């Protein structure tokens, strides 16, 4: 099966783009990354930073997960993100999704050697 | 960057008290769980001991609990294990961590290189 680390990338990092540029890009992207093969997945979110600046999070501050385990990690700095939010006339197999384009701190859930992310908790 | 130091191991006696003590140092913020892993040779790394940084979710073997005591200091990222009489099946490479949550290994991101505790019997 595809590694934690890998699905991370998959699911959350797209290093190629600055930003989202269109209203459409979620609506592309969670199909392009094979998010919606399954059901539509209802919320996530991509990260427009270069894979070494996301898996310097992991060395950065150390907080909770939404969860309650304690292996996750804030970014010092902001991040260009986009969040993609299922909407309400979406049904599979057509998800359709809002996209929101926004510059936040990241928080991740690192696990590993090496120590990279896993699991991508929240924005801030 | 961050320096991970662990110490107190060497050549000891069965039935003695040994104390490791561990500290961070090089990092800004303060690791939640901090633990103690083990390793004897050939066998599997495993989780020690465990405790947060309030003092609390504390967790410990089935194989070590009652036999030995892990304590932190408030506010800081040290982490120390009291071994009250060592049994031979103590023999292990021991390791610190820090970073990461209960004794589950993958989670944790600093480790120390090991202190080598060697049980006379």
């Amino acid at each position: 099966k595809e590694t934690a680390a890998a699905k991370f990338e998959r699911q959350h990092m797209d290093s190629s783009t600055s930003a989202a540029s269109s209203s459409n890009y979620c609506n592309q992207m969670m199909k392009s990354r094979n998010l919606t093969k399954d059901r539509c997945k209802p919320v996530n979110t991509f990260v427009h930073e270069s894979l070494a600046d996301v898996q310097a999070v992991c060395s950065q501050k150390n907080v909770a997960c939404k969860n309650g385990q304690t292996n996750c990690y804030q970014s010092y700095s902001t991040m260009s993100i986009t969040d993609c939010r299922e909407t309400g006339s979406s049904k599979y197999p057509n998800c359709a999704y809002k996209t929101t384009q926004a510059n936040k701190h990241i928080i991740v859930a690192c696990e590993g050697n090496p120590y990279v992310p896993v699991h991508f908790d929240a924005s801030v | 960057q961050v320096q991970m130091v662990e110490s107190g191991g060497g050549l000891v006696q069965a039935g003695g008290s040994l104390r490791l003590s561990c500290a961070a140092s090089g990092y800004a913020y303060t690791y939640i769980y901090m633990g103690w892993f083990r390793q004897a040779p050939g066998k599997e790394r495993e989780g020690v001991a465990a405790m947060d940084s309030g003092g609390g979710g504390t967790l410990y073997a089935d194989s070590v609990k009652g036999r030995m005591t892990i304590s932190r200091d408030k506010g800081k990222n040290t982490v120390y294990l009291q071994m009250d009489s060592l049994k031979p099946e103590d023999t292990a490479t021991y390791y610190c961590a820090a970073g990461g949550y209960e004794l589950r290994d993958r989670t944790y991101g600093q480790w120390g290189q090991g202190t080598q505790v060697t049980v006379s019997s």
